[PDB]
């Protein structure tokens, strides 16, 4: 019987990695929504029974490795999850009601009595809390933590230290398969953790706080794109501090390493323009744009499902080939390289405007400008480039298809 | 570790590995080196098992009989930019 | 004879300015170690290791 | 309509580009971030308030070893490479031997560039020492530099004139200043006869 589902288990656990070490893109999510399948029978199949004291480490390894592959297929995180918990709860209290934080309570009180699935159940608050990291409840979460080592650590309202002293309780003894370990776990959330907060602590405008942080990232399970943002976020952290030199030295290494690095020459052009070394400043934005044309996942945990999106004040924020290019004739102008700008402001509006058949590219950011200011600055750059009779069929292009910014139209067509 | 020789690791984990000693060199945090000292060839055997059970996925071991393929590498262009400064 | 001499002057400075460029690239860490040097470097071996010091 | 067909550019929709115009691109951007990087800032930056005495810490010996095991602790401490160190360093010393007071210069000032050529050999030997990051951080200083000094830096193989004048941003700057180099030369190439072997010699090379 227990047998029986113990092997299914394992044999959906092989199915499941055997997708995952192989298998392209079809097959693989094939063979993985397969197991998965047969993991929500077998979830309902335990849950038809009055949950025995002698059952619950499938149980709960069970449901842990449909957490994770639902997870690690949607690449995100709902609430049913945190709703199979409950339920897993639920099923140990009936074994010996309110809410997460009191049936965590209650549940931990009658684990520290020793029915020994520790095991598994470390690992299951592991995911609860990245439900939880990934949806920014870090003052329950301390909480949790707090009583699950020894509450003594209260005044401990740190998280990373506390995530640290969190101790997952044994060697994981022979106990039916799973697609992750406690220990995998911890060490995805000290570099989720530690990641998240360094760009708090960064956009917020402390960059002395960031770098601890931002070194204890590195230093941990750290995915060589996670490494790459680490390093332009130790950029951003010296630019603010006036250390243009180091800036430049993790700018370098973030570009060695990496394979994305486009936030890099953001962080290069920021820095130029906060010392005045214009050229670079324009030929790192050049670069900018070259860089945006060019561009696998795991049934498993992994560190780019708790992070973020990231912010727009961030330094990991790039726009897409339509704003980068805006931004590099709107700097080309005020610069005062007109001709230049001019040229990318006019590749710039066939870009958005000629687009009918392929994909598109987007306007800029919602408080990037609107349609008509770049016109605007479209004309204005056209003028001082010296190209009048162009700049007065934009002004007059724009006044067809569609206030103030006609007063300024006919201002710059005057100056025309 | 040893406090007069910090570059080295003495194993107390008191089964079969006791008395093996390791050395752990890294460079460029890819990259590494790693050193084993053992009894017996078996104690060889069952550490690299182990071993290769803990590290992450792509993880390419490769046994290393005459130094690091960066020393080499150097080592064979200085002997051919000797060469060519003779013809030269 | 000279130009006989000059040709294999010519045909050595270049394939030294390659090695020299690999070698600088590998100052800096620019090529990374891998192994794209290893072959390119026993590739400039083997073309001087064929007809290697004809002895007169 | 009309202001259309005007306000067409038709480079608009591209490619992907193929990967090794990546790589290109990925070594042009960080030849860019070292172009613009100092050294003498970076000692104000990491460590608080640049000659070989800052590495050698204060004139205690001249051997070769010893200076070399300076370099590589220096590189250590800024966690930059050595090769780079080592360069801005002989560039340094070479601005100070060139700008001590008009092509040729003369024998003390040949007894020390020797003498530091000989330790650029050694650092070469070693392998610590890029060519190209020297030869830019020289035509960074460009106006010190005599035309002796880098025709000894040829001779002694350091670097090559071919890898100089194809090292330069602005090659019409090179060009005007070879023709002004030149014409100064074979002004000097009457001064004396003893000028004018190792004259001859250079232009002659």
């Amino acid at each position: 019987c227990l047998d029986l589902w113990r092997e299914k288990n394992d044999r959906l656990v092989r199915q499941a990695k055997v997708a995952q070490n192989s298998g392209l893109t079809l097959r693989r999510q094939q063979l993985a929504q397969d197991a998965l399948e047969g993991l929500r029978g077998l979830l309902h199949s335990l849950q038809g029974l009055p949950a025995a004291v002698p059952v619950l480490p499938l149980e709960l390894t069970v449901t842990c490795n449909f957490i994770i592959l639902r997870a690690s297929l949607a690449q995100g995180f709902t609430e049913d999850q945190a709703q199979d918990i409950q339920r897993s709860l639920e099923r140990v209290l009936e074994t010996q009601e309110q809410g997460l934080r009191e049936l965590w309570d209650s549940v931990l009180r009658a684990s520290c009595l020793l029915p020994e699935l520790l095991s598994a159940l470390h690992r299951l608050v592991g995911l609860q809390a990245a439900l939880w990291l990934s949806a920014d409840r870090l003052g329950d979460l301390a909480l949790l933590l707090e009583t699950l080592n020894g509450s003594q650590s209260g005044a401990s309202k740190d998280l990373l230290l506390l995530l640290k002293t969190w101790s997952p309780p044994a060697e994981e003894l022979d106990a039916p398969l799973t697609l992750q370990d406690a220990q995998g776990l911890k060490d995805v959330l000290l570099t989720a953790f530690a990641y998240r907060q360094g760009l708090q602590e960064l956009i917020t405008g402390n960059p002395d706080k960031a770098l601890s942080s931002l070194h204890e990232a590195a230093s941990g399970l750290c995915p060589r794109p996670v490494l790459v943002q680490v390093y332009t976020a130790l950029g951003s952290c010296h630019r603010k501090m006036g250390n243009p030199q180091r800036a430049l030295l993790y700018l370098v290494a973030a570009l060695k390493e990496g394979s994305a690095w486009g936030p890099p020459l953001l962080e290069a052009s920021r820095l130029y323009q906060q010392l005045g070394d214009t050229t670079a400043e324009l030929e790192s934005l050049e670069l900018l744009v070259e860089a945006l044309n060019v561009p696998a996942p795991q049934f498993l945990i992994e560190v780019e499902l708790l992070l973020p999106p990231p912010d727009l004040a961030s330094p990991l924020h790039c726009g897409t080939q339509s704003q980068t290019k805006h931004i590099l004739a709107s700097r080309c102008l005020q610069t005062g390289r007109a001709g230049d700008a001019a040229e990318h402001y006019l590749d710039l509006l066939a870009l958005l405007l000629d687009s009918s058949e392929p994909r598109f590219s987007p306007p800029p950011s919602p408080p990037g400008p609107c349609m008509p200011e770049v016109f605007l600055e479209a004309a204005v750059a056209l003028i001082q480039a010296g190209r009048a009779q162009d700049a007065l069929t934009l002004c007059e292009e724009l006044l067809s298809r569609t206030p103030l910014w006609v007063s300024a139209t006919h201002l710059l067509q005057g100056q025309a | 570790i040893i406090k007069e020789f910090p570059e080295v690791y003495f194993c107390e984990r008191p089964g079969s590995f006791y008395g093996t000693l390791f050395t752990w060199k890294q460079r460029t945090p890819f990259e590494g080196i790693l050193i084993i000292y053992s009894r017996n060839q078996t104690v060889m055997f069952q550490c690299l098992h182990n071993l290769i059970r803990i590290l992450p996925i792509n993880c390419f071991l490769k046994n290393l009989k005459s130094g690091s393929e960066n020393f080499l590498i150097d080592n064979m262009a200085f002997t051919l930019e000797k060469e060519l400064v003779t013809l030269s | 004879r000279v130009q006989y001499l000059r040709q294999i002057h010519a045909n050595h400075e270049t394939l030294l300015r390659e090695v020299q460029t690999l070698r600088d690239r590998l100052c800096t860490e620019d090529e990374a170690s891998s192994c794209a040097t290893a072959q390119r470097l026993l590739q400039v071996y083997r073309q001087l290791r064929h007809p290697s010091l004809i002895l007169l | 309509r009309r202001a259309w067909a005007e306000l067409l550019a038709g480079r608009v929709k591209r490619e992907k580009y193929n990967p090794e115009r990546a790589q290109k691109l990925k070594e042009s951007a960080v030849r860019l971030l070292r172009s613009h990087q100092d050294l003498n800032a970076l000692l104000l930056e990491v460590e608080g308030p640049v000659i070989d005495c800052d590495s050698s810490e204060a004139y205690a010996n001249h051997s070769s070893s010893f200076i070399g095991s300076a370099l590589q602790d220096q590189a250590s401490r800024l966690g930059v490479p050595v090769g780079i160190l080592s360069a801005g360093m002989v560039a340094s010393s070479v601005g100070q031997i060139c700008t001590a007071p008009p092509v040729l210069l003369t024998v003390e000032q040949r007894k020390k560039l020797s003498s530091l050529l000989e330790f650029a050999q050694y650092l070469l030997a070693h392998s610590m020492f890029s060519r190209l990051s020297f030869c830019q951080e020289l035509w960074k200083i460009q106006s010190s530099l005599l035309l002796e000094a880098v025709w000894h830096l040829h001779v002694q193989g350091i670097v090559s004139l071919q890898e100089l004048l194809e090292s330069h941003p602005d090659m019409h700057a090179v060009g005007s200043w070879l023709f002004r180099n030149l014409c100064c030369l074979c002004e000097q190439m009457e001064a004396s006869c003893q000028h004018a072997d190792v004259a001859r010699a250079m232009l002659s090379d």
